[PDB]
């Protein structure tokens, strides 16, 4: 089973450096060309680099030439992307990819943000209904964090149905995220519903229980 | 560099239908054309390589056809799991370049938004902020307009909106609208209204509260 | 009305296994016009002569061009046992053919160089038991079955490329092996010419 697991993503200042890694398994790594591909927040895909199976040849687009270096370690089965002289346009999700005549297998990607802005932990606010029907909707407001991402769950993930977690919105330096959950009236408030938010960049974990107002 | 043009950016179809996504290259790319599917959770898979060859594990209802600079991806007997964005990619010369992708949407019966409005949490008010949140959930089609009113007066400034992709289980759309004020600015008004304009009704769907 | 060889003169030529094929019908050709833009190193023909091919009428004329290196010229003959004739390019025995080996002059800036010469050293289909190998030899005029698994350029010399075949295709694998040759100072190319016959149209004639 082919597996590609990227790591090394984060927030870096403009003009800064960052090195990404990719742990490959489930195939003979040294038999394949490997590639990096990035996707902008606007969902546009752009090839970043390809390295030949033996590491002999490397190829880059002009947008990254001279700044990025792809490399591999065939003994350790890992692919690397050294980035330097970073610009904010380099902000993207970076995917490790198995190449050849096509990009066979894609990793799940690792997020990179290039910004002067500082890491900010979010405020998490429980949204209870206004002071009734056959269902109730609860909400969660994740406000003022940077950078992406956050992870949001309801009751530690056991409550997945009726959930709508909305794409984060950037307003200036800070991100805002919201999530709603809709359950039957007999479910809440008689049963406990809690919002769970994690912001790894700021090492933040918050549980916020929805209480009736 | 070779430009890949996917002529439609969004496509709408029904289950069992036959969908055809077309890709144009700015040059003859000699069949070195590949197709990728990205699901809403971001997962990317290879579907077709070299114009028409099917990648292993990909169902036979996916197929490819084309030559020169004109290429097509076809999905027959459209299923629910096919809600995705589909990208073409040329592999003839470097750099390999991708199309901007084609989003595929499933059709369903018309559905009205479920609207819920939320006053600021007392915890936020304590910190001096005041966000008024409104959810407009599970509606179809995706086209919708949201208006905020404070004491009958329309308000546009300080509103952040967010939209979800099509729900993979019931094919509906949802959106979030947040009006942010300071606590002081908030406490200067009484009535806060969230209004939804949607095909399913002539008059707007309205949710409101008073600071009392 | 004049047969258009322009696609040859613009861009990077392909390799020997993914050669570009031009098919000419209902037009007038000037072969001397084309060959004068190049430095012709070899020109041979079978079942016809270099002078005759340039002054006759046919139902169609087929021109194959690709990046090929002179060092390897012996391998292009149909009496080679080498990888080139077995797995990359074989001309028609039944019809009259011409094989031209030429060099792109420095003046011909419009044709751009590949990074290197690439070819398939072997192409095989392995059975479902991943043990039994069925070599895939090129037929005259046909592309290798492995063009669908080999990139438009071999990434590195000695690379293996493979793809699984679906149960409908009988399962198993299609496996190819690639080789490279260092790029020369001026681009060296190969041209293959084939002519076809028909009773209706002989509308491919030399321009007069
Ligand atoms: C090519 O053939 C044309 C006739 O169509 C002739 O006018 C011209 O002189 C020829 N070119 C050369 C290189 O002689």
């Amino acid at each position: 089973e082919v597996k590609l697991v990227e790591s090394g993503g984060g927030l870096v200042k403009p003009g800064g450096s960052l090195k990404l890694s990719c742990a490959a398994s489930g195939f003979t790594f040294s038999s394949y060309a490997m590639s990096w591909v990035r996707q902008t927040p606007e969902k546009r895909l752009e090839w970043v680099a390809t390295i030949s199976s033996g590491g002999t040849y490397t190829y880059y687009p002009d947008s990254v030439k001279g700044r990025f270096t792809i490399s591999r370690d065939n003994a350790e089965n890992t692919l690397y992307l050294q980035m330097s002289s970073l610009r904010s346009e380099d902000t993207a999700m970076y995917y490790c990819v198995r190449d050849g005549n096509s990009m066979d297998y894609w990793g799940q990607g690792t997020s990179v943000t290039v910004s002067s802005a500082k890491t900010t932990a979010p405020s998490v606010y429980p949204l209870a209904p206004v002071c009734t029907g056959s269902s109730v909707t609860l909400g969660c407001l994740v406000k003022g964090y940077f950078p992406e991402p956050v992870t949001l769950t309801w009751n530690s993930g056991s409550l997945s149905s009726g959930v709508h977690t909305f794409p984060a919105v950037l307003q200036s330096d800070l991100y805002t995220l919201s999530s709603s959950v809709t359950v039957t009236s007999s479910t809440w408030p008689s049963q406990s519903i809690t919002c769970n938010v994690a912001h790894p960049a700021s090492s933040t974990k918050v549980d916020k229980k929805i209480e009736p107002r | 560099d070779i430009q890949m043009t996917q002529t439609t950016s969004s496509l709408s179809a029904s289950l069992g239908d036959r969908v055809t996504i077309i890709c144009r290259a700015s040059q003859d790319i000699n069949n070195y054309l590949n197709w990728y599917q990205q699901k809403p959770d971001g997962t990317v898979k290879l579907l077709i390589y070299y114009t028409s060859r099917l990648h292993s594990g990909v169902p036979s209802r996916f197929s490819g056809s084309g030559s020169g600079s004109d290429y097509s991806l076809t999905i027959s007997n459209l299923e629910q799991e096919d809600i995705a964005t589909y990208f073409c990619q040329q592999a003839n010369t470097l750099p390999p370049t991708f199309g901007a992708g084609t989003k595929l949407e499933l059709r369903r019966a018309d559905a009205a938004p479920t609207v819920s409005i939320f006053p600021p949490s007392s915890e936020q008010l304590t910190s001096g902020g005041a966000s008024v949140v409104c959810f407009l959930n599970n509606f179809y089609p995706k086209d919708i307009n949201v208006k905020w009113k404070i004491d009958g007066s329309e308000r546009q400034n300080g509103v952040l909106n967010s939209w979800t992709d099509q729900d993979s289980k019931d094919s509906t759309y949802s959106m979030s609208s947040t009006l942010t004020l300071t606590k002081d600015e908030y406490e200067r008004h009484n009535s806060y209204t969230c209004e939804a304009t949607h095909k399913t009704s002539t008059s707007p769907i309205v949710k409101s509260f008073n600071r009392n | 009305v004049e047969c258009d060889f322009s696609p040859l003169l613009s861009g990077t030529p392909p390799q020997v296994y993914n050669f570009k094929r031009l098919v000419f019908t209902n037009c007038n050709y000037n072969l001397t016009k084309l060959l004068s833009l190049f430095s012709v190193n070899d020109f041979t023909c079978s079942q016809i002569s270099p002078a005759a091919i340039a002054s006759n009428c046919y139902s169609s004329l087929i021109l194959d061009y690709f990046s090929y290196p002179l060092s390897m010229k012996s391998d292009l003959s149909v009496s080679s046992a080498g990888p080139i004739s077995q797995f990359n390019y074989k001309q028609s025995f039944s019809n009259p053919t011409c094989l031209i080996l030429a060099t792109v002059p420095h003046n011909l800036t419009t044709i751009t160089k590949p990074l290197k010469y690439s070819y398939i050293n072997k192409c095989s289909r392995f059975l479902s038991d991943d043990r039994t190998e069925v070599p895939q030899l090129v037929n005259a005029n046909q592309y290798s079955p492995c063009v669908s698994i080999v990139p438009s350029t071999v990434w590195e010399d000695g690379d293996y490329y493979r793809k699984q075949l679906s149960p409908l295709e009988g399962g198993g694998w299609l496996v190819a092996s690639g080789s490279t040759v260092a790029m020369t100072e001026q681009l060296q190319m190969g041209f293959g010419i084939t002519v076809q016959y028909g009773t209706d149209t002989n509308s491919v004639c030399p321009k007069l």
